[PDB]
């Protein structure tokens, strides 16, 4: 023996190199949506057996990527959107064939986030087509690794939330939450996939985030605000990820509130009760660090989300009515404060959320 | 009275649009809009319902649109004035609506670059595009954004960007590698679009052989895009630019020609290229044979060695990436 | 005890040099003399601390804005409970109880030892128990008879002692 199969993986990588020399070939890919469409004979090849086999494209290897990396060669220029819809043809009959493997017996994880990347490439109704396909075929009752699936399936709607009016974003508006109620659950990608969750939360906008949010997700928000500290570890950047995607999160009923509020909120300042301390949990343990200088940018990152708190710190206290408290949030407030004051002072920031939490916090 | 002053002073300010050719009295104006900017800090922010929420913010978009106006050259005032204009709204605790408007002002300019592929004329327009680039300043003093893209803002204008970095002039580029960094400083990893700009930018310039200016404020881009370099990308586009850094790694006296910055920048994609080599690999030969080139291009500054050793020590950096891949297994 | 007692009474003296400046700084002095646990005398510097953290309710701008950290680094010197960490500083702490209580005379019993009875239950608030009143009572028992319950003392502990219990 010369070489095991390392060697074809040393070979799948020279094939996604051979994808690589296809996508070092030029400029707009209609040749490679004919590739495309050279996948999509693969591809509608692959349930034409419907009997024991798979896409033998994901069933060549795992990391080899050819199904991003030729919709990479795709990503070529834009002529002009039938690329962008040559590809839904092999999109949905291979996730067909993906959803002929239900169960995900030993490779059907690997074939939504090939999805994904053919969600995120191009799709002009390649998505939405497939979203209409998706209509007709959905199953979700998922595990561990399938949440982070479930959520590159929340990743498409909002990349697919970009054109001109977005589209099907009131088609999205009825992909609803009824199935999104599966958290206090999986671990911290899973959560940080909850966070994705939740940035699909901080989507699906006003056609139905005045009906899906109706702050009970919030709350079990801040339930996973602190699932995400405690029901998994090994979340330094992730849940600092999460709190920083939380903080556009929560910032995503910036202006939708501040249009006409319907917002639909039953406990309106519980979320924002527990997590501004669980900043603290982060911010003022940072501040407890109190360094000036960034360590690389993660310091940066968090003071920055605690920059972006610094709004937040100002988002609750210009609507609802702060101190209203029972618990001693309101004893860790002044430690907030603590943390504020530290902050206001290390800001040399934007001075209107920088005064206007000087009044909060005080 | 509220109103009627701001049909008045700002009709003064419009009597102030009258003449521009300022010498120290629209710069009066201007610290009459700094006194503007204490009456933007006194009153006119969270106001009365959708009428008067339309009332005195189309008022200000119109004192935005005679702002918008009074571009060339006075870049000076009018970035003063885009400071007062984000303290405008931001403190009110609403009108981001109003922002999105104001997103949609900078999206107008996106079909409008976007039209700059099939026309384009007019330097005042281009002075409009510097007033826009003003607000690309702005939309770096947004900061309201990263929770603003989230409903798919400026992150899809980032490509806008990247079409300001198409069509990119001195003034434009720099423009365009400012605030597109400040973006990467905001966040990284947007869907595949910027990495083509990447080389678009990275090769291009290298074509770019003159405006040091521009290729000094590419490398103040490049010193975030070479910490925007990192391992949490695209699978494939980071090794093809990379492939094209090696391409481009054939060609570095005109790196050296470029005095320092860019050399610095190169040297900050030498950096990078260990950065690159930091990473994973999967490619085995390929990145020998990438390594190769890149020894050439360390001996093509070991050839015209007579001022780097930084781009030098990024060649000890690639010999410690040598060293490295010297005999670290057997 | 040649040394913190002496930097103690120091952070007293910056107590004392104190408008909020540096109660600010030796608030990081503080925080981070809870850093200097585990040791003989670190019961005492918890002491040290508490009494502090009985001391940041004085102030109560950024001493206050403290405490509660202080508490929480309490609760980082708390990586396990002890009998000594529940018991012998708390006749201490409330030895810093006793402080106050001499001058407490004011006409505020229904509101001021009511808030005695709430501040000094903040502080186990801090020390954050269930049964806070009942867990506390034995040891304030053994406190209000190290009061000397003369004519004060007395009345504003069996007034509270009427709020916290029967």
């Amino acid at each position: 023996m010369a070489g095991t199969s390392a060697p074809g993986s040393k070979r799948r990588s020279e094939p996604p190199a051979p994808r690589p020399g296809p996508p070092p070939g030029t400029g707009h890919p209609p040749s490679k949506r004919a590739r495309g469409f050279s996948a999509a004979a693969a591809p509608d090849p692959d349930d034409p057996f419907g009997a024991h086999g798979d896409f033998t494209a994901d069933d060549l290897e795992e990391l080899d990527t050819l199904a991003s990396q030729a919709l990479s060669q795709c990503p070529a220029a834009a002529r002009d959107v039938s690329s962008d819809h040559k590809v839904h043809r092999l999109l949905d009959g291979m996730s067909k064939n993906p959803s002929g493997k239900n169960r995900e017996t030993v490779p059907i994880k690997d074939n939504f986030e090939l999805e994904v990347l053919q969600a995120q490439y191009k799709e002009l109704k390649e998505k939405m087509k497939v979203m209409e396909e998706e209509v007709l075929i959905k199953n979700g009752e998922i595990k561990i690794l399938r949440d982070s699936l479930h959520q590159t399936e929340s990743v498409l709607e909002e990349q697919r939330r970009s054109h001109f009016l977005l589209e099907q974003e009131k088609t999205q508006a009825l992909s609803d939450k009824e199935k999104e109620f599966s958290k206090k659950l999986q671990s911290l990608q899973s959560e940080l996939q909850f966070k994705d969750a939740e940035m699909n939360e901080l989507r699906t906008k006003l056609q139905t985030s005045e009906r899906a949010n109706k702050l009970a997700a919030p709350s079990v928000s801040h339930v996973s605000p602190r699932k995400n500290p405690s029901v998994v570890i090994k979340p330094e950047a992730c849940s600092p990820q999460f709190g920083k995607t939380s903080f556009p999160t929560k910032e995503s009923f910036s202006a939708n509130m501040s249009l006409p509020h319907p917002c639909q909120t039953e406990s309106g300042y519980k979320p924002l009760v527990g997590r501004e301390d669980s900043k603290p949990h982060s911010l003022r343990g940072d501040s407890i660090k109190q360094e000036e200088a960034q360590k690389s940018f993660v310091d940066s990152w968090r003071q920055r989300s605690n920059t972006q708190g610094s709004i937040l710190i100002n988002l609750l206290l210009k609507q609802p009515l702060i101190p209203g408290s029972s618990l001693s949030l309101c004893h860790l407030l002044s430690s907030s404060s603590e943390s504020p004051a530290g902050t206001p002072l290390q800001p040399p920031g934007f001075g209107s959320t920088l005064a206007g939490m000087s009044g909060l916090r005080t | 009275g509220e109103h009627g002053l701001e049909l008045a002073s700002m009709i003064p300010a419009l009597r102030e649009l009258g003449s521009a050719t300022p010498e120290e009295y629209n710069t009066v104006v201007q610290k009459p809009r700094q006194i503007l900017c204490q009456f933007i800090d006194r009153i006119l922010t969270d106001v009365n319902v959708v009428a008067v929420e339309l009332v005195k913010k189309t008022d200000s978009q119109p004192t935005s649109v005679m702002l918008l106006d009074f571009i060339q050259h006075i870049m000076k005032s009018s970035p003063l004035m885009f400071v007062n204009v984000s303290g405008s709204h931001e403190a009110k605790g609403s009108c981001i609506e109003f922002s999105n408007w104001i997103i949609t002002r900078l999206l107008r300019i996106a079909a409008t670059p976007s039209c700059h592929l099939l026309h384009k004329k007019i330097c005042e327009v281009i002075c409009s595009l510097l007033f826009l680039f003003k607000s690309k300043s702005p939309a770096i003093f947004g900061v309201l954004t990263k929770e603003l893209l989230q409903l798919f803002e400026d992150l899809v204008y980032l490509h806008r960007r990247n079409v300001m970095g198409h069509a990119v002039e001195w003034p434009v580029v720099m423009s365009r590698f400012l605030s597109q960094l400040d973006e990467h400083m905001g966040y990284l990893q947007s869907a595949p679009l910027q990495l083509m700009s990447m080389q678009n930018l990275e090769f291009i310039e290298v074509t770019l052989l003159m405006v040091l200016t521009r290729i000094i404020a590419i490398v103040f881009f490049r010193r975030q895009e070479l910490l925007l370099w990192q391992i949490g990308c695209v699978l494939l586009e980071y090794g093809s630019p990379k492939i094209k850094s090696l391409a481009i790694s054939f060609l570095t006296e005109l790196f050296q020609l470029g005095g320092l910055p860019a050399q610095p920048a190169s040297t900050f994609f030498s950096s990078f290229l260990e950065l690159l080599k930091h990473l994973v690999e999967m490619d085995t030969d390929q990145l020998k044979l990438y390594e190769e080139p890149l020894s050439k291009l360390i001996k093509t500054l070991f050839p015209f060695e007579a001022e780097a050793y930084r781009n030098i020590e990024p060649v000890y950096l690639n010999m410690l990436l040598e060293k490295l891949c010297v005999m670290f297994e057997d | 005890s040649s040394h913190e007692v002496i930097r103690a009474s120091c952070v007293s003296g910056f107590f004392i040099l104190l408008q909020q400046q540096n109660s600010c700084n030796r608030v990081p002095k503080i925080l981070i003399d809870k850093v200097k646990d585990d040791s003989d005398i670190v019961k005492k510097e918890f002491a040290s601390i508490l009494g502090q953290l009985v001391c940041t309710l004085h102030g109560m701008f950024y001493l206050t804005s403290s405490l509660t950290e202080p508490f929480s680094e309490h609760g980082h010197v708390d990586l396990f409970c002890r009998n000594l960490k529940a018991t012998s500083q708390h006749e201490c702490s409330s030895s810093q109880l006793k402080a106050s209580v001499c001058k407490p005379f004011l006409f505020l019993l229904k509101k001021k030892i009511p808030s005695p009875v709430k501040l000094a239950f903040i502080d186990n608030l801090h020390h954050l128990c269930k049964h806070l009143d009942f867990r506390e009572d034995e040891t304030d028992v053994k406190a209000v008879l190290g009061t000397l319950l003369n004519l004060m003392e007395d009345p504003d502990k069996d007034v509270r002692v009427a709020f916290s219990g029967n």
